[PDB]
């Protein structure tokens, strides 16, 4: 039960897209201002990118980005962020 | 005493560089309204 339902994973796609990625990847010097959507600091931010780039290629997937900022939400929505990596959000794409 | 330099993360990161050339937020946040109310 991937985190990133659809409709917030095309949600994601929306930013995503608006970012003008780099073929379904997008990376930190673009998605990093997308994580200061936030008022988060860089540390949570970092930690999230560090955990939601699954495959660790230092570009963020549409499915690895989705994860990004549904953890980025997740902080703003008062809820506790996981430092270890939740198999719910671990992209059956990248599994 | 070499550790000026600690930046705690695996490389792949792009916030470990903290303080130094990071302050660039975009004006695409999806928390526009989050920071209007924040308190809940
Ligand atoms: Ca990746």
């Amino acid at each position: 039960p991937w985190a990133v339902k659809p409709e917030d994973k095309a949600k994601y796609d929306a930013i995503f897209d608006s970012l003008s990625p780099v073929n379904g990847f997008l990376s930190g010097d673009k998605v990093k201002p997308v994580l200061l959507n936030s008022k988060l600091p860089v540390d949570i931010l970092g930690r999230v990118w560090e955990l939601s780039d699954i495959d660790h290629d230092g570009m963020l997937d549409r499915d690895e980005f989705a994860v990004a900022m549904f953890l980025v939400y997740c902080a703003l929505e008062k809820e506790p962020v996981p430092m270890s990596l939740p198999p719910a959000l671990v992209p059956p794409s990248k599994r | 005493p070499s550790v000026t330099e600690a930046s705690p993360w695996r490389a792949t990161n792009p916030f470990l560089n903290e303080t130094l050339q990071d302050v660039q937020p975009s004006p695409i946040n999806p928390f526009s309204a989050f920071f209007e109310e924040q308190e809940r």
